């Protein structure tokens, strides 16, 4: 019963590593982006199996295999193990989460918004101490003690009836890039600190993170990778 | 029904060359001299289409012929455009003759993309999802065109997508291509570099939606 | 026997959306019954479907719920508008509010005219919906083409119109971070079209009210936080 | 079913920061209040979505957006999801109340009573050490572990049927300010730690303060705020 | 009465493979129906029987699916290969792929050849298979004594071949780190039997092709993770 597609895909596997917030923060903006804004990047990231750069959908997949050079560099991801798994050009399924520490002994919290929304911006002060709104809203957040372990199982949230592993559209009428999809993701993901943005740090925090695929399915079969014969 | 010419083959073509009809969207172009006449334009006046298709393909060798050919309908494909993100030129198809493999089709690598921009630092493209396996071809519904029994080309795809219906102008989730598996032979004075015709028919279509003709942006 | 302890995998844990209780403090408390009250409410739906009045900036700080119908004439529509939610013109409307709390939508939209004018006065109006395209109709002869109505003025007062749901999947998104298909649906637009009566010394300049409200299908999806901006 | 108003108001946000007691304390006394008195502020803290200030019921809301002056600042509060969520003149429901704190690894517990009552002062001295009376009492007190997190629901516990969003008479015959309420709330609370005075510490401990809806209700629907076109 | 604590012995673990599920988070959603949708799978093994085209180096960097017959004559074989999926001849095939993804297989494995060429030649093949021994077989003579068949050029255009399973196991190693009994299963060869037949005018060098695919036994065993090679 290996060859079971649900069999199959129904383990955790790592995505991402992203740092920790420490406050409001400005959202990347689309591309081309020039110079001299606020924005931060390797906070935010996008649940996709596809190919992404800076937190944000794309196509064509890159690695900065030269190091030097001069600008600002980008975050890239692909679910290798699932790409290479098998052939199917439609796939639906509910996406879970997990979110394990990189750092010695920390306590945190995570925050989640689906598709279609965006980063909620801004920050109040009570008593003389700035907090970002980010902290209460209408979607879940997640405490966990020291240590730390976050796990729960998300719905599907996208309008499209499933998600297409290659795709060759197009979604809008003017300057839209072929092939490009628009929301074949789960929403985004982000970890944070509750304490004042007063009390920041120096010192950077990572966080990697893990996904699970629970009940899927797929349809209209496909090719697989090329690899060399070097 | 709607019919299109392609390029003649020849002995020079390579192995793995091949080129592609991707329809509905060839029609716009009138790829390879083709006029519906009344499909063409009812999609102007409409926005969401949902039909199917069924293809037909015919290449005439002779006694003293041999080579073999690959016909198939492979789906999703990206293949119709340029590197930089503009479908090719009629100047282009005439040039080209033929679309030759290489290592940015074979990994996906050349596919259309957006550029970065002045705040980025330039990533090094290795690999798309959009790559083509050449051999494996055969998995998706598929023919083979042998010169000595090469008779006409048959299939019948039923619909796909995303969604239940997509927009006329940009969907594109079906395409023929044919591919060249042994590069043509023959002994000189029968039948030289003989020619290739393709047929199209839709089915079951249901045209959506109304509104003038569609004007550029 | 003893506690089989099964220590559970990430207990210890703060979770937002855990739907289930949590322990009593002060139980056996009663309360004072509220039956007198009227008007109960079930769902949002109720107060969604009641309609309201838009506004538009006045022409060439000071948004107006009504237009005029002008003594000029000319081919394009006297007012018009896309069909997006997060357009001003909604941006006040109970429906549109709502709707600014969901992450989608679903069903159809209904809107409501009324006239404000003279006695002896009569005229012709077309009404008419065209999807999206490669920019916004101008033409009356090219809006014709689209799905439209004949409203008189003078058999009725409110020839009431509502726009078809038409969209490529299941929902829609309810803003739009970017123009997109399943975002936008085009424009909506009103054509006059035959000059209208003007009879002895009657006031000049007659007022037109346009109304929206949620259709019978209208349905929104995945709540989210509100934007705090209106304290301001 | 999303539209249901009890589908709708049943997730847990933040309300407030309040930091933690270290004596008995003077409670805060009514406006107009004059200079000179003992009354401490910041520490206590009432349940209620409507406009507050100084932990007392209010009818205009306030920002100090002007930092600079001279004076006593005030806390202020408003429950900006929940007006802005819908229209109902009244409402009334169960309140579940949250805690967590907002300093490395402390430990503490939470003190509650409700409304018509008042703050108990004085302390007794036990061997030669001064400790407050409010550690017991009548009512529940809580305790927790280091690290820290306090969950428990509070019956509804007030005189009046409803709760009203938008009320608009008065209370009194004489100086009664005009659209005040009386009672909309579900008591007052208060953190404090189990030391006695005599090791008071000069750092200050803040902790938030997170609430939820149970079983809600409305009646007779109402407007919804405006909005700029600015 | 109260919690009788059992602590559990390794509880506050993070376990990669842990098959009961979890806390729902936003529970209560819909979803659009995909019955539309045509073409499901259920298992690999519906994309392991499709057949597909293998390949070899090309004869003193391009891989060819193709053999031609040559006009020489040797008793050598003309083509011939070790059966071990491990082999850059099945490193491109369907079957190969899947099977590099597991630990072990079990079944018999499909072969089938097409023949492209001429009218009026006609000629004589021998297939044949070896298990192993001190050394791959060379003449022809040798291979006979093994198993055989006989596949006449005219009478079909395709004797589909299938390597029996035979093994002192229940399994066989997917890939070989070290050659092992359980691991290589000898080799298969083709052999001309006799000299084909030139008619007048034809072209030469006729052209052969062979397909690979699974047997109906064939199943794959304990997952493993990928090599992420391929994305260089």
């Amino acid at each position: 019963n290996h060859t079971n597609v649900k069999f199959l895909f129904d383990r955790s596997r790592l995505l991402n590593v992203i740092k920790v917030l420490e406050k409001d923060a400005v959202f990347p903006r689309p591309f081309p982006t020039q110079e001299g804004a606020q924005q931060d990047d390797g906070y935010f990231c996008l649940l996709t199996p596809r190919p992404t750069v800076a937190s944000r959908p794309a196509t064509r997949f890159g690695l900065y295999a030269n190091p030097s050079g001069s600008g600002v560099l980008a975050n890239t991801s692909l679910d290798f193990n699932f790409y290479s798994l098998a052939c199917f050009t439609y796939f639906r399924s509910d996406l879970e989460v997990t979110v394990v520490s990189l750092e010695p002994d920390l306590e945190f919290a995570v925050g989640w918004f689906p598709s279609g929304s965006e980063y909620q911006a801004s920050s109040f002060v009570y008593d003389q101490l700035h907090v970002p709104f980010h902290f209460t809203g209408r979607t879940p957040r997640a405490f966990a003690s020291k240590g730390g372990k976050v796990s729960f199982v998300l719905p599907w949230n996208s309008v499209s009836s499933v998600l297409p592993v290659r795709w060759g559209g197009a979604s809008k009428l003017s300057s839209a890039t072929r092939g490009l999809p628009a929301h074949a993701d789960w929403g985004t993901i982000y970890a944070f600190v509750p304490r004042p943005n007063e009390k920041k740090s120096t010192a950077v925090k990572h966080v990697a993170v893990y996904i699970r695929y629970k009940n899927a399915r797929a349809w209209c079969p496909s090719m697989l990778p090329f690899r060399s014969y070097k | 029904w709607y019919t299109g010419r392609l390029n003649s083959w020849t002995k020079a073509v390579k192995t793995f060359s091949f080129q592609a009809v991707p329809l509905p969207g060839a029609f716009l172009s009138r790829q390879g001299g083709l006029n519906g006449g009344a499909f063409t334009a009812t999609l102007h006046r409409h926005f969401l289409m949902k039909c199917g298709w069924q293809v037909q393909v015919q290449c005439n060798l002779t006694q003293f012929h041999q080579g073999a050919l690959l016909v198939a309908m492979v789906p999703e494909t990206t293949l119709d455009v340029k590197p930089d993100g503009k479908a090719k030129s009629l100047q282009e198809l005439n040039e080209e003759q033929w679309v030759e493999m290489s290592d940015d089709y074979r990994t996906g690598k050349n596919m259309p993309f957006q550029s970065l921009g002045t705040y980025y630092r330039p990533p090094n493209w290795t690999w798309g999802p959009n790559f083509i396996n050449p051999y494996q071809v055969t998995v998706f519904p598929h023919q083979i065109l042998n010169a000595r029994t090469s008779t006409s080309v048959d299939i019948n795809v039923p619909y796909i997508g995303e969604t239940p219906t997509q927009s006329s102008e940009t969907q594109n989730s079906w395409t023929l291509l044919v591919m060249v598996l042994v590069p043509l032979d023959y002994k000189e004075g029968a039948t030289t570099d003989p020619e290739i015709t393709f047929s199209v028919r839709p089915t079951s279509p249901y045209f959506n939606g109304l509104r003038n003709r569609y004007t550029a942006g | 026997g003893p506690i089989p302890t099964a220590p559970r995998e990430n207990s210890l844990m703060f979770l937002s959306t855990l739907p289930d209780d949590t322990v009593p403090a002060y139980g056996n408390v009663r309360t004072p019954p509220v039956n007198y009250l009227p008007g109960e409410i079930t769902d949002l739906l109720q107060l969604a479907r009641i309609p309201t009045l838009m506004a538009f900036e006045r022409v060439p700080d000071t948004y107006v719920p009504y237009v005029a119908v002008p003594t000029q004439f000319d081919d394009r529509p006297l007012i018009s508008f896309p069909i997006t939610l997060s357009d001003p013109v909604y941006q006040n409307t109970l429906v549109g509010a709502i709707s600014s709390n969901f992450a989608n939508y679903r069903g159809c939209i209904q809107i409501t005219l009324t006239f404000c004018g003279p006695m002896m006065a009569r005229g012709k109006f077309l009404l008419s919906y065209s999807p999206p395209n490669g920019t916004q109709p101008q033409t009356l002869s090219e809006a014709m083409q689209c799905t439209y109505s004949i409203w008189d003025i003078g058999l009725n007062s409110s020839w009431t119109f509502v726009v078809p749901y038409i969209s490529p999947s299941d929902y829609r998104e309810t803003r739009a971070i970017t123009n997109s298909v399943y975002s936008a649906d085009g424009w909506f637009s009103l054509h006059k079209l035959t000059k209208i009566t003007l009879p002895p010394d009657c006031p000049q300049s007659p007022c037109i009210l346009f109304f929206a409200s949620a259709g019978e299908d209208y349905t929104l999806r995945l709540p989210v936080d509100c934007n705090p901006s209106y304290v301001f």
